[PDB]
C-alpha cells in the first residue's frame, strides 16, 4: 500500500489529541475547590455529582 | 565681483577665477582627468552591453563607499580631547538637560497637587 | 431601550402651517422613500422577526453573589485575596461602564439642546462633575497595576486626611 | 586628498568638493542618471546628503 | 495549553521523518494548523485569567503574543525557503528545527507562569538564534554579531538570576500570581535600589534600551531573513513581556528610578530616527527605526499607566507585525541584487508594481497611519507622557516627524525615480513573496478592525 | 430620522463603490472613468437632499453608526456630526469633484494608469468627506492623515521626476510639523474632558484652552499653507493639473480652515488665539499676494491666489466670523476649481506650456476658455453680485467695521488690491497679447469632457454665492452702518489695483530695459524662504544625524566605553595571567608565597 | 591560491519552468506547496480564525458589565441614591488607626 | 546629450555659451516678441564690436567682465523649455520608459499576444550576440597607444559591422512611451 509516505500525517494530530488528553488530565488533578468556592457555591442539582468535572 | 558665495551657495563657474586659466599645467590635468573619465567609461558600457551578462554591474566605488562609512570607521578612530569632549557632550548634556526640565515640571505639579491647588477636572483616564 | 436610563425628553414638532404657492420637494421625496425604500425593507424585517419567532431563545444576565471584602480576611491569605481581587476587577470594569453611560447622556443632551446646552444641560453636566468625583476618589491615581489593596490604601489615606481635617 | 587626520574614522576615504548632484551637468549621459554619477568615480562622503532631492548647494542670483 | 505546545513538538519528527519533497510542505501547512489552534486562547468571556495547570497560563498580555509566535513560523518557514534552496537535504531539516524548536521556547516562555522558568526558557531561546544566525548568514561579521548578541544577553542576565534567587528565598516563590497578591512595598534602601536595577537590566538590554542597543543592527544586519523576522517580531518583545511582569513587585522604587531610563529612552528615540535618516544599509534602517519604536514601549512601561501598559502591548503586537513585513520586502530585494545597501537599487517600482504596494502599505503603517493599530499603541503612550510630563510632547513631536521623513525616504529610495536598468537579475515577484506579504498585511488590517484583542491587561 | 441618516450614509456607499470595482475583473469590462464620474454625479444629487432638509428645518444630527472599541471610560465609535458646515461642504466638494473626474478624463486620457489616477482622485474625495463629518477628533485625524497621504501619492504622480518626489516628500514634512499640534490637541483634550467626541469638548467652554487652541492652530497653519509652513502648496505644482484644481486648492487645503472653524465656540472666548489668527493670516495674505505678483508660471500664480485667499479666511477667524469663513471656503472652492480648470484646458491645448511668457491671445483663439478664465478671475476679485461677491464683500467690511489690528487691517486690504493685480497680470499676460506660442497650432477645446465641466463650475461661478447666502440660515449680525468710504472700499480698491496693473502691464511693451529690483527678485523668489531655509535647515539636520548620532555616538563612543572596553579589559587580564615561563621554580616560589600569605591571614584572625 | 571552487553564476528561475511559485524546483511540488500555502493560510486560518474571533462571546465582559451598569443606574435613580459614592468601601468595615 | 563633453571649452566655446544664456535671459526679460527682436540685435551689436581681438588676455578680461555683468543681470526666474533641465515635464515620461531587457520575463501566455513582434525580437537579438564579438575587437584594436583617451566611438569600419557599442544607444525607450 502507500503508508509508508501517508503515514507521516497522523503525529500532528496525535501530538493535539495527547495535548487534550493530558490538559483533562492536570484538570483533574486540580479538583480541589470544585464546589467550595464563596463564589459558584450552589448545591449539587438533583442526579448530579459534580459541578464541572 | 558682487556675488559672495556661500558653503550652500557655492560659487559660480562662470564667475570662477580658475576656469579661465589656460596654464599648460592645468590644461594637462585636465586632459588626465577626462582621460581617468573615459577609460572608466569605456569599462562600464563594454559591461553593460556585453550580451552574455547575466546580472548587473557591481560598483566597486559603492562597496567603498559603504565599506567607509561603515566598517572603516573604528578602525581609523583615535580618541582626542575634542574627540571626548564632543563626546561627552552630546551624549550626556541633552540627557542632563532633558532630566532637569522633567523634575522641575514633575516636582512642581507634585507640589501642586499635595496643596490641593492643582485643577484637575475631568481628568479620569491618565 | 431603557428611557429611565437613557432619558430621552419628549419630541415637540411644530405642525408644517406651509405659506407658499410651490410644492415642498422634500415632502414629496419623502412620499416617494415611504413607497419605494421604507416598504419593502418593512417588508424584509417582518419577515426576518416571523422566522425569529420560530426558534426563539432565551439568555440570561449573570448574577454574581457578592464574596468577602478585601477588609475581611488576613494579609496573605491567597485565597481570599484572589476572591476579592476578582469581585474588586468586576466592580471596576462595571464602574467603567457607569462612567461610559453618564458620558453618553451628557454629550446626547449638549447636541440635543444645541444652542442652549449652557442653560438646559445644567443637570447633566452636574450629575457627569458629581460622579466624575466620585469615580477619581475611587480610582485615580492605581497604578496600571491597580488592585483590591490599592484601592483600599488610598481610601485609608483619604479617610486619615480627611478626619485630621476635622480634628483641626 | 584625504581627510584631516584628526582621528573621526575618516581615514583613507578621500574629500571632495562639498557641492550637490544638482550643480552636475543635466545635459550629460551619467551612468547613475538621477545620482548624476559614473559608474567607478569617487562617491562623495555625504553623497546621501547631497543626492538631488535633499540639500542643494547650487549658485543663486542673490 | 500544552494542546498547543505538544503538536509543535510534533513538528519537529514530522521534518525529519517526511520525504525531501513534501517535507516543506508538511511542515508549513502543520504550523498553518497550530497557528489555528492557538486562536482557543482568545475564548476569554470573564476577568479571570485562564490557568491551565501549575506550570502554564494566559493572561490578555500573555495570549496576543503567543498568537503571534504562532503565527509567525509558517511565514519563517516561507521566507526561508529560498535562500536555502541550494543546502543539503540535511541542513535545511536542521534549519526548519531550529525554528521549530525557536517557536516551542517561545510559547513556553510567554505561558510561564514562574519567574524562574520564564527565565530558563528566555535564556534557552538563544541558542537556536546564535546557530540560525552563525551557521546561515552570508558575511564574515555574522560570528562577531552573534558574539555581542550572546554576550549581551548573559551579561544583563546573570543579575536577573541573582535577584531572581534573591526574591525566591525572601518571599519563598516565585509564582508570578502569588507574587502579585502578597506584594508589599520596598524600602528605599541602596540594597533595593541594587536590585531593581538587577531585575531590569537584562530586559532593557533585551528591549534594546538606547545605550546598549549596539547589539541589535549588527544581528539584523548579519542575520538570514528568519532570524531577522524572529527577532524583532518576538525576541525585542521578550524584555517587554518581562518588565511588564516584573515590575509589579518592584513598587515604589519605580518611581525615581525610572527617570533615568525614561529620559535615555526619550532621548535615543530621537538619535536613532535620526540614524535611520543617513543609515546606508536598509537592513540596519529597519533596525534602527525598530529601536526607536521600542524606546516608547520602555518609556511607557516605566511610567506606569492604564493608558502606557495598553499602548505598549498594541506597539508591541503591531511593530511585531510591521517589522517584520519590512524585513521581508527588504529581503526579496536582497535576493535578487545580493546587496543592502539601499541606494544601490532605485525606480523599483517600475517593475515591481505590487511589490511596491505593499512597500507602501508597510512604509505607512511604519510611521502610523489613522486608524492602524500602530498609531493606536503610539497615541496613547504619547498621551500617557503627556500627563506624565508636559513636555515629553516635544521629543514626541520631534520624532513624529523624524518617522515620517525616514519611512517616506525609504519608499522614495526604493521604489520611485529612474529605474536602475543595468539590473538584468530583477525577476518577476514570487507567488511565495507575495504571500508572505499578504499573510504579514492582512493580521494588521484585521487587528486594526479589531483593537480589543491587543490591548494588555489594564484594558 | 430614516431619510436623513440614510442619505448622509449612501453617500459614502456610493464614493467607495468605485474603490471597490477597482480591485475586481470587472474594471477591465467596463469604462472606469464614465463609472466614477456617474458615482460622484449620484452621490452630490443624493447630498442634495440633506440639504435641502437643513435648508428648511436647520436640524443638526449626530450619527453613532459603529462602536469601534471601549478604552476604560472612554468609548471610541464611529461618529458622524452633520451640521450647517458639514452638510454645505459635501455637497460643494461633491459638485467640483464631479467636475474635475469628468475633466481628468479628458486632460489624462492619454496617460495609462488613468484608472490608478481615478481611484486616487476618489480616495481623496472619501478621506476629505471622513474629515469633515466626524464627531470624533480620533476619526478626524484618520480624515487628516489620509487627506496628506493621498496628496503624497498624487503630488509626484509621475515617480520618474525628482522634483516631484521633493515636493511629494515637502508636503508631507510641512504638514506633520502641523500634525504635531492636532496630536496635542488631542492629547490634552484626552487627558482635560476624557473624550475626544465634540459635544463633550463644547464643555470646555470656560477652561483656559490656550495650550489645545494653540495646537489646533498649529496644525491649521500646517495644513492650510500659513506664513509659518506655507511653501509645500506653491510647490504642491509638480503633480497634474486635475491634482491641483481639486487637492490643492479646492478641498485639501481649506482643511484647517474647516478644523478651526470646526472648534470656533472654544476660540471665540480666548483673545490671544484671536490677536495670533488676525496676524497670521495677514501676514500671510500680504506675503503670497506679493510672492503671486512677478510669477512667469499659470499653476503657481493661482497656487499663490489660493494661498493668499486661505490668509484672507484666517483673518475672518481672527474675527469672530466663523460662518463667514466657512461661506467664504464654500464659495472659493467653485471658481479657484474653475480656473486651474481653465488653466489646464490651456496647458493641454498648448504643448505642455505653463509659462505664460510663451502664451497671449488665448481670447481671440480659445473663446470659450478665456471667457471661463476672465469669469472665474473677476469671481475671484469682488465683482458684485458674484460667487466671491457675497464672501470677500461681508468679509472686507466686518474688516473694517471691527476692532482689530492697524497693520493687519492695512495690508489686508493692500493683499485685497494685490489680488485683482495678479488677476490682471494673467488675464493680460495670457489673454490680451499677440500669439508668442510655438507656430505649429494645435488647439482644440471642442470636446464634451472639457467643455460641460467647466460650464457647471461657471454657472456655479455665477449663482451659487447667491443661492447659498439667501438659503442659509442667519448665523451672526453684519455691521450694515458705515461711512461710504468703508462700504464701497472693496471695489474701490479692487478697481484700483486692476488699473494700477493695467498700467504697469501696458509699460512693458515700451523699448525700455527692465532692470532688476531688489523688490523684484524679492517676490519672484519667493521671499528667499525657501531658497535659506531649504537648504539651511535640513542641512544642519542631516549634518548632525550623520556626524553625531551615527558616527560619534553609535559607531565610536557606544562601542569603545562598553564592548570594546570590556574585551580590551579581559585580553589585557588573560596576557598578564597566562604568560608563564613554565619553570617549576617559579610555580614552587608562588606557592611559597600562597603558604606565607595563609599563615599571615590566620595568624592576623586569631 | 587553494584548491577552491568558483563563485556559482545567477540563475533565472522562470527561464525553466515558467510558471515558477517561488517555492520549488520541481513543478508539481511547486504547485502542491503553493495551493497547500494558500489554503490553509487563507480559507482555513484567516477565514475560520477571523469567524471564530469574531463569535468570541462577551470578550472579556465587555458586554455583562454594560448590563450590569444599566440595571445599577437604573436601581439606583429609582432609589435617590447617588450613581457613584466616594468609598468603595464601607467605611465602618474599616478600622482606622487611632490619630 | 548625445555627444560627450572635451576635457576643457575653447574661448570660442565659451563665448558661444554666454551669447546664447545672454540671448536667452533678455528674451526672458523682454516678454514681447518686438522687444526682444529690438534688444537682440543691439545685444549682438556689442558682442560684435569685440569680435576682432586679437590680444587674447584682453579677450579673457572682456569674458570675465561679460560673465559678472551677466550673474548681475540674470532674469531671477528664466524661461525653461518644458522638457529641459529644471522645467516642467522633465523627467515627466520617466516612469514609463521600461527598458527593453524587461520582455525576457514576459510568461508565453503574454508573448502569445504579439507573436509577430517577438519574432522580431529574436533577430535582434541574435544580431547583438553575432555583432558583439567583433565590434569588441575593434574597440580593442582601435585603442590610442598613448593613455589620452576619449568618450569618443568609432563608426564600423569594415562591412557587416554594427558600430562597437550600439546596443544601448539603440533600443533605447523611447521619449513618449
Ligand atoms: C473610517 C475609516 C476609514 C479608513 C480609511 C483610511 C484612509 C487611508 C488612505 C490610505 C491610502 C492608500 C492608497 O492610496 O492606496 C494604496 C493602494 C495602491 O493601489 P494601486 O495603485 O491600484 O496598485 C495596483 C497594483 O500595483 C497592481 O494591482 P492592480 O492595479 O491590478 O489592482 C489590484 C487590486 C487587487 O485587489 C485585491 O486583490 C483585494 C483583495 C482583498 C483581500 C482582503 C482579504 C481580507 C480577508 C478577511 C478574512 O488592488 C491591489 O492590488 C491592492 C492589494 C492590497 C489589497 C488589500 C486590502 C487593503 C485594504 C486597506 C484597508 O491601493 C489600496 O489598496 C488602498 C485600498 C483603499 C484604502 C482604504 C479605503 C477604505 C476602503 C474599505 C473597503
Ligand atoms: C513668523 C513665523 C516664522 C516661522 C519660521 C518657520 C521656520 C521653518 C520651519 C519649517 C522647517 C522645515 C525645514 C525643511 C523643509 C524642507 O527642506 O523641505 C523641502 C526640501 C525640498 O527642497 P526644495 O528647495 O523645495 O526643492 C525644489 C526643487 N529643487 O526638502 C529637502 O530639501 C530635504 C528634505 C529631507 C529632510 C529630512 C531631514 C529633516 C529636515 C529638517 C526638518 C526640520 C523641522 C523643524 C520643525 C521646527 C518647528 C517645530
Ligand atoms: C489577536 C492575536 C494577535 C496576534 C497577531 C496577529 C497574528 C495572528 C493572525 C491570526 C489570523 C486570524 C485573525 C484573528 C484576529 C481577527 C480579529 C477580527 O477580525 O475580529 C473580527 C472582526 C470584528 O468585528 P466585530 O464583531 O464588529 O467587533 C466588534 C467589537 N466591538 O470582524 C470583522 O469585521 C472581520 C472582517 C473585517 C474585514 C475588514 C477589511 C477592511 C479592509
Ligand atoms: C551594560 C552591560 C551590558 C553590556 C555588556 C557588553 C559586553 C559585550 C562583550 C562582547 C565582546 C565583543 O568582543 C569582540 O570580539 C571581537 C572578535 O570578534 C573583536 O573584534 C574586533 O577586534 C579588533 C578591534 O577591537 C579588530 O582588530 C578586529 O579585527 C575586530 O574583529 C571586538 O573588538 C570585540 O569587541
Ligand atoms: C563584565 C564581565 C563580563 C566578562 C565577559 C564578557 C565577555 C567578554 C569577552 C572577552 C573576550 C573577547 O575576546 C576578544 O577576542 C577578539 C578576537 O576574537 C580580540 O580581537 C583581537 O583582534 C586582533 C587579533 O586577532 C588584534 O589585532 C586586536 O587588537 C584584538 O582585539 C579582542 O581583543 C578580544 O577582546
Amino acid at each position: 500500500q502507500l503508508l509508508r509516505e501517508h503515514w507521516v500525517h497522523i503525529l500532528v494530530p496525535a501530538g493535539f489529541v495527547f495535548g487534550c488528553y493530558l490538559d483533562r488530565k492536570d484538570d483533574e488533578k486540580l479538583t480541589a475547590f470544585r464546589n467550595k468556592s464563596m463564589l459558584f457555591q450552589r448545591e449539587l442539582r438533583p442526579n448530579e455529582e459534580v459541578t464541572w468535572k | 565681483s558682487k556675488y559672495k558665495p556661500a558653503p550652500l551657495a557655492t560659487l559660480p563657474s562662470t564667475l570662477d577665477p580658475a576656469e579661465y586659466d589656460v596654464s599648460p599645467e592645468t590644461r594637462r590635468a585636465q586632459v588626465e582627468r577626462l582621460s581617468i573619465r573615459a577609460r572608466l567609461k569605456r569599462e562600464y558600457l563594454l559591461q553593460y552591453n556585453d550580451p552574455k551578462r547575466v546580472s548587473h554591474i557591481e560598483d566597486p566605488a559603492l562597496i567603498r563607499w559603504t565599506y567607509a562609512r561603515s566598517a572603516n570607521i573604528y578602525p581609523n578612530f583615535r580618541p582626542t580631547p575634542k574627540n571626548s569632549l564632543l563626546g561627552a557632550v552630546a551624549g550626556f548634556g541633552p540627557l542632563i538637560f532633558w532630566y532637569y526640565v522633567f523634575k522641575t515640571d514633575r516636582d512642581r505639579k507634585e507640589r501642586l497637587i499635595q496643596e490641593g491647588k492643582l485643577d484637575r477636572k475631568f481628568n479620569i483616564s491618565y | 431601550w431603557d428611557k429611565d436610563v437613557y432619558p430621552e425628553p419628549p419630541s415637540r414638532t411644530p405642525a408644517p402651517s406651509p405659506q407658499t404657492s410651490l410644492p415642498n420637494p422634500i415632502t414629496y421625496l419623502t412620499k416617494a422613500y415611504d413607497l419605494v425604500v421604507d416598504w419593502p425593507v418593512t417588508l424584509v424585517r417582518e419577515f426576518i422577526e416571523r422566522q425569529h419567532a420560530k426558534n426563539r431563545t432565551y439568555y440570561y444576565h449573570r448574577q454574581y453573589r457578592r464574596v468577602p471584602d478585601i477588609t475581611e480576611c488576613k494579609e496573605g491569605d491567597v485565597l481570599c485575596i484572589y476572591e476579592a481581587e476578582m469581585q474588586w476587577r468586576r466592580d471596576f470594569k462595571v464602574d467603567q461602564e457607569i462612567m461610559n453611560i453618564i458620558q453618553e447622556r451628557l454629550k446626547a443632551c449638549q447636541q440635543r439642546e444645541g444652542e442652549n446646552y449652557q442653560q438646559n444641560c445644567a443637570k447633566e453636566l452636574e450629575q457627569f462633575t458629581k460622579v466624575t468625583k466620585a469615580y477619581q476618589d475611587r480610582y485615580l491615581d492605581l497604578g496600571a497595576y491597580y488592585s483590591a489593596r490599592k484601592c483600599l490604601a488610598k481610601q485609608k489615606q483619604r479617610m486619615l486626611e480627611e478626619r485630621k481635617a476635622a480634628r483641626q | 586628498e584625504p581627510y584631516p587626520d584628526d582621528g573621526m574614522g575618516y581615514g583613507d576615504y578621500p574629500m571632495l568638493p562639498n557641492r550637490s548632484q544638482h550643480e552636475r551637468d543635466p545635459w550629460y549621459q551619467w551612468d547613475h542618471s538621477e545620482l548624476r554619477m559614473n559608474w567607478g568615480e569617487p562617491i562623495h562622503w555625504d553623497l546621501d546628503m547631497y543626492i538631488r532631492n535633499r540639500v542643494d548647494t547650487s549658485p543663486t542670483p542673490v | 495549553m500544552l494542546k498547543i505546545i505538544l503538536p509543535s513538538l510534533m513538528l519537529l519528527p514530522l521534518t525529519w521523518l517526511s520525504s525531501p519533497k513534501k517535507t516543506w510542505t508538511n511542515v508549513t501547512s502543520y504550523s498553518f494548523l497550530i497557528s489555528l489552534t492557538s486562536l482557543t486562547l482568545l475564548w476569554q468571556t470573564d476577568e479571570n485569567y485562564k490557568n491551565f495547570s501549575n506550570m502554564f497560563s494566559s493572561d490578555p498580555l500573555s495570549t496576543p503574543l503567543i498568537i503571534l509566535t504562532a503565527w509567525l513560523l509558517p511565514l519563517m518557514l516561507m521566507a526561508s525557503q529560498n535562500h536555502l534552496k541550494k543546502d543539503n537535504n540535511v541542513l535545511q531539516k536542521l534549519y526548519i528545527s531550529m525554528l521549530i524548536s525557536l517557536q516551542i521556547l517561545l510559547i513556553m516562555t510567554f505561558s510561564a507562569t514562574e519567574l524562574i522558568m520564564f527565565y530558563i526558557l528566555f535564556e534557552a531561546t538563544l541558542i537556536p538564534t546564535l546557530i540560525i544566525i552563525t551557521r546561515w548568514g552570508n558575511q564574515t561579521e555574522r560570528l562577531n554579531a552573534g558574539i555581542y548578541f550572546l554576550f549581551y544577553t548573559l551579561i544583563g542576565s546573570i543579575p536577573l538570576l541573582i535577584a531572581l534567587i534573591l526574591i525566591q528565598n525572601h518571599v519563598g516563590t516565585l509564582n508570578l500570581m502569588i507574587l502579585s497578591f502578597t506584594t508589599h512595598t520596598l524600602d528605599a534602601s541602596w540594597s533595593n535600589n541594587l536590585l531593581w536595577l538587577a531585575c531590569m537590566m537584562a530586559f532593557l538590554i533585551k528591549m534594546p534600551l538606547y545605550g546598549v542597543h549596539l547589539w541589535l543592527p549588527k544581528a539584523h544586519v548579519e542575520a538570514p531573513i528568519a532570524g531577522s523576522m524572529i527577532l524583532a517580531a518576538i525576541l525585542l518583545k521578550l524584555g517587554s513581556y518581562g518588565m511588564i511582569r516584573i515590575s509589579i513587585i518592584l513598587d515604589p522604587l519605580t518611581k525615581y528610578m525610572a527617570y533615568p531610563f525614561i529620559l535615555l529612552s526619550l532621548w535615543g528615540m530621537i538619535m536613532t530616527s535620526s540614524i535611520c535618516l543617513r543609515q546606508t544599509d536598509l537592513k540596519s534602517l529597519i533596525a534602527y527605526s525598530s529601536v526607536s519604536h521600542m524606546a516608547l514601549v520602555i518609556a511607557s512601561i516605566m511610567i506606569q499607566t492604564p493608558w502606557s501598559f495598553m499602548g505598549a502591548t498594541m506597539l508591541m503586537i503591531a511593530h511585531g507585525l510591521t517589522s517584520s513585513l519590512l524585513f521581508c520586502l527588504a529581503n526579496s530585494n536582497y535576493e535578487r541584487i545580493h546587496s543592502r545597501t539601499m541606494i544601490m537599487a532605485r525606480g523599483l517600482q517600475m517593475v515591481f508594481p505590487l511589490m511596491a504596494t505593499w512597500w507602501l502599505m508597510a512604509s505607512l503603517a511604519n510611521l502610523a497611519l489613522p486608524p492602524s493599530i500602530n498609531l493606536m499603541g503610539e497615541l496613547f503612550i504619547t498621551m500617557s507622557l503627556f500627563s506624565w510630563s508636559n513636555f515629553t510632547i516635544i521629543l514626541m513631536g520631534i520624532n513624529i516627524i523624524i518617522t515620517g521623513m525616514y519611512s517616506m525616504y525609504m519608499i522614495i529610495t526604493t521604489q520611485r525615480g529612474k529605474l536602475t536598468n543595468h539590473m538584468i537579475n530583477l525577476q518577476p515577484s514570487h507567488t511565495r513573496e507575495l504571500t508572505l506579504m499578504a499573510l504579514h498585511m492582512i493580521p494588521l488590517i484585521l487587528l486594526t478592525t479589531s483593537p480589543k484583542l491587543i490591548t494588555g491587561l489594564t484594558m | 430620522m430614516n431619510i436623513f441618516t440614510t442619505s448622509i450614509l449612501l453617500i459614502f456607499i456610493l464614493l467607495l463603490s468605485p474603490i471597490l470595482i477597482s480591485m475586481s475583473n470587472l474594471i477591465k469590462h467596463i469604462n472606469f472613468p464614465l463609472y466614477t464620474t456617474t458615482s460622484i454625479k449620484f452621490s452630490f444629487i443624493i447630498s442634495l437632499l440633506p440639504l435641502l432638509m437643513f435648508f428648511h428645518n436647520n436640524m443638526e444630527y449626530m450619527i453613532t453608526t459603529w462602536h469601534w472599541v471601549t478604552m476604560n471610560s472612554m468609548e471610541l465609535k464611529m461618529s458622524f456630526k452633520t451640521d450647517f458646515f458639514s452638510i454645505l461642504f459635501t455637497s460643494v466638494a461633491l459638485f467640483v469633484t464631479w467636475s474635475i473626474m469628468q475633466f481628468s478624463s479628458w486632460y489624462m486620457h492619454s496617460d495609462p494608469n488613468i484608472n490608478r489616477f481615478i481611484k486616487y482622485l476618489t480616495l481623496f474625495l472619501i478621506t476629505m468627506l471622513i474629515l469633515t463629518s466626524a464627531n470624533n477628533m480620533f476619526q478626524l485625524f484618520i480624515g487628516w492623515e489620509g487627506v496628506g497621504i493621498m496628496s503624497f501619492l498624487l503630488i509626484g504622480w509621475w515617480y520618474g521626476r525628482t522634483d516631484a518626489n521633493t515636493a511629494a516628500l515637502q508636503a508631507i514634512l510641512y504638514n506633520r510639523i502641523g500634525d504635531i499640534g492636532f496630536i496635542l490637541a488631542m492629547v490634552w483634550f484626552s487627558l482635560n474632558m476624557n473624550s475626544w467626541e465634540l459635544q463633550q469638548i463644547m464643555f470646555s467652554n470656560n477652561n483656559d484652552n490656550l495650550i489645545p487652541l494653540m495646537g489646533l492652530l498649529i496644525a491649521a497653519t500646517g495644513k492650510s499653507a500659513q506664513f509659518g509652513l506655507h511653501p509645500w502648496l506653491p510647490s504642491a505644482m509638480e503633480g497634474p493639473t486635475p491634482v491641483s484644481a481639486l487637492l490643492h486648492s479646492s478641498t485639501m487645503v481649506v482643511a484647517g480652515i474647516f478644523l478651526l472653524v470646526r472648534f470656533h465656540p472654544l476660540t471665540t472666548n480666548n483673545n490671544f488665539i484671536l490677536t495670533t489668527m488676525l496676524c497670521l493670516g495677514a501676514l500671510t495674505t500680504l506675503f503670497t499676494a506679493i510672492c503671486a505678483l512677478t510669477q512667469n508660471d499659470i499653476k503657481k500664480i493661482i497656487a499663490f491666489s489660493t494661498s493668499s485667499q486661505l490668509g484672507l479666511m484666517m483673518v475672518t477667524l481672527g474675527m469672530n466670523q466663523p460662518h463667514l469663513a466657512f461661506l467664504h471656503i464654500c464659495t472659493h472652492a467653485f471658481f479657484k476649481a474653475m480656473l486651474f480648470m481653465c488653466s489646464g484646458s490651456i496647458i493641454h491645448s498648448l504643448a505642455d506650456e505653463q509659462d505664460i511668457r510663451k502664451m497671449g491671445n488665448i481670447t481671440k483663439i480659445m473663446p470659450f476658455t478665456s471667457s471661463c478664465l476672465v469669469i472665474g478671475s473677476l469671481a475671484l476679485t469682488g465683482m458684485p453680485f458674484l460667487t466671491g461677491f457675497y464672501s470677500k464683500d461681508l468679509i472686507i467690511e466686518a474688516i473694517n467695521t471691527c476692532n482689530t489690528n492697524a497693520w493687519a487691517l492695512l495690508i489686508t486690504l493692500i493683499a485685497t488690491s494685490m489680488t485683482a493685480m495678479y488677476s490682471m497680470r494673467i488675464i493680460y499676460f495670457v489673454t490680451m497679447t499677440k500669439p508668442r506660442f510655438p507656430p505649429l497650432i494645435s488647439i482644440n477645446e471642442n470636446d464634451p469632457d472639457l467643455m460641460n465641466p467647466i460650464k457647471r463650475l461657471a454657472f456655479g461661478s455665477i449663482f451659487a454665492g447667491f443661492v447659498i447666502s439667501y438659503n442659509i440660515p442667519p448665523t451672526s449680525i453684519p455691521v450694515l452702518t458705515m461711512p461710504w468710504f468703508l462700504k464701497t472700499t472693496a471695489l474701490i480698491i479692487s478697481v484700483l489695483g486692476f488699473l494700477i496693473a493695467l498700467e504697469l502691464n501696458n509699460l512693458t511693451m515700451k523699448l525700455s530695459m527692465n532692470k532688476a529690483n531688489p523688490y523684484s527678485s524679492f517676490s519672484t523668489l519667493l521671499g528667499f524662504f525657501p531658497s535659506i531655509i531649504h537648504r539651511i535647515t535640513p542641512m544642519k539636520s542631516l549634518n548632525l544625524s550623520l556626524k553625531t548620532s551615527l558616527t560619534l555616538l553609535d559607531l565610536i563612543w557606544l562601542e569603545k566605553t562598553i564592548p570594546k572596553s570590556t574585551s580590551t579589559l579581559h585580553t589585557n587580564m588573560t596576557t598578564l595571567t597566562t604568560n608563564q615561563k613554565g619553570l617549576i621554580k617559579l610555580y614552587f616560589m608562588s606557592f611559597l608565597i600562597n603558604i606565607i600569605l595563609i599563615i599571615i591571614l590566620y595568624s592576623i584572625n586569631l | 591560491q587553494w584548491q577552491e571552487d568558483p563563485e556559482p553564476e545567477d540563475e533565472n528561475v522562470y527561464a525553466k519552468n515558467p510558471d515558477f511559485h517561488g517555492y520549488d524546483s520541481d513543478p508539481v511540488v511547486d504547485v502542491w506547496n503553493m495551493r497547500a500555502v494558500f489554503f490553509f493560510g487563507f480559507s482555513i486560518v484567516l477565514v475560520f480564525g477571523t469567524t471564530f474571533v469574531a463569535y468570541v462571546p462577551d470578550y472579556r465582559m465587555q458586554e455583562w458589565a454594560r448590563r450590569e451598569a444599566e440595571r445599577l443606574v437604573k436601581y439606583r435613580e429609582v432609589n435617590g441614591l447617588p450613581i457613584m459614592e466616594s468609598n468603595y468601601f464601607d467605611p465602618s468595615k474599616i478600622q482606622l488607626p487611632e490619630d | 546629450a548625445f555627444c560627450a563633453p572635451p576635457a576643457y571649452l575653447t574661448h570660442q566655446q565659451k563665448v558661444l555659451r554666454l551669447y546664447k544664456r545672454a540671448l536667452r535671459h533678455l528674451e526672458s526679460w523682454c516678454i514681447h516678441r518686438d522687444k526682444y527682436r529690438y534688444f537682440a540685435c543691439l545685444m549682438r551689436a556689442r558682442f560684435e564690436e569685440h569680435k576682432n581681438e586679437k590680444d587674447m588676455m584682453r579677450a579673457t578680461q572682456l569674458l570675465r567682465e561679460a560673465e559678472e555683468e551677466f550673474w548681475q543681470n540674470q532674469h531671477p526666474q528664466p524661461y525653461i523649455f518644458p522638457d529641459s533641465p529644471g522645467g516642467t515635464s522633465f523627467e515627466r515620461y520617466e516612469c514609463y520608459k521600461v527598458p527593453e531587457w524587461c520582455l525576457d520575463y514576459w510568461h508565453p501566455s503574454e508573448k502569445a499576444m504579439y507573436p509577430d513582434y517577438f519574432s522580431k525580437r529574436e533577430q535582434w537579438k541574435k544580431l547583438r550576440m553575432e555583432s558583439w564579438d567583433r565590434e569588441v575587437k575593434q574597440l580593442q584594436e582601435e585603442t590610442s597607444p598613448d593613455g589620452i583617451m576619449t568618450e569618443a566611438l568609432p563608426p564600423a569600419r569594415r562591412e557587416g559591422d554594427l558600430p562597437p557599442l550600439w546596443w544601448h544607444i539603440v533600443t533605447r525607450p523611447r521619449e513618449r512611451p
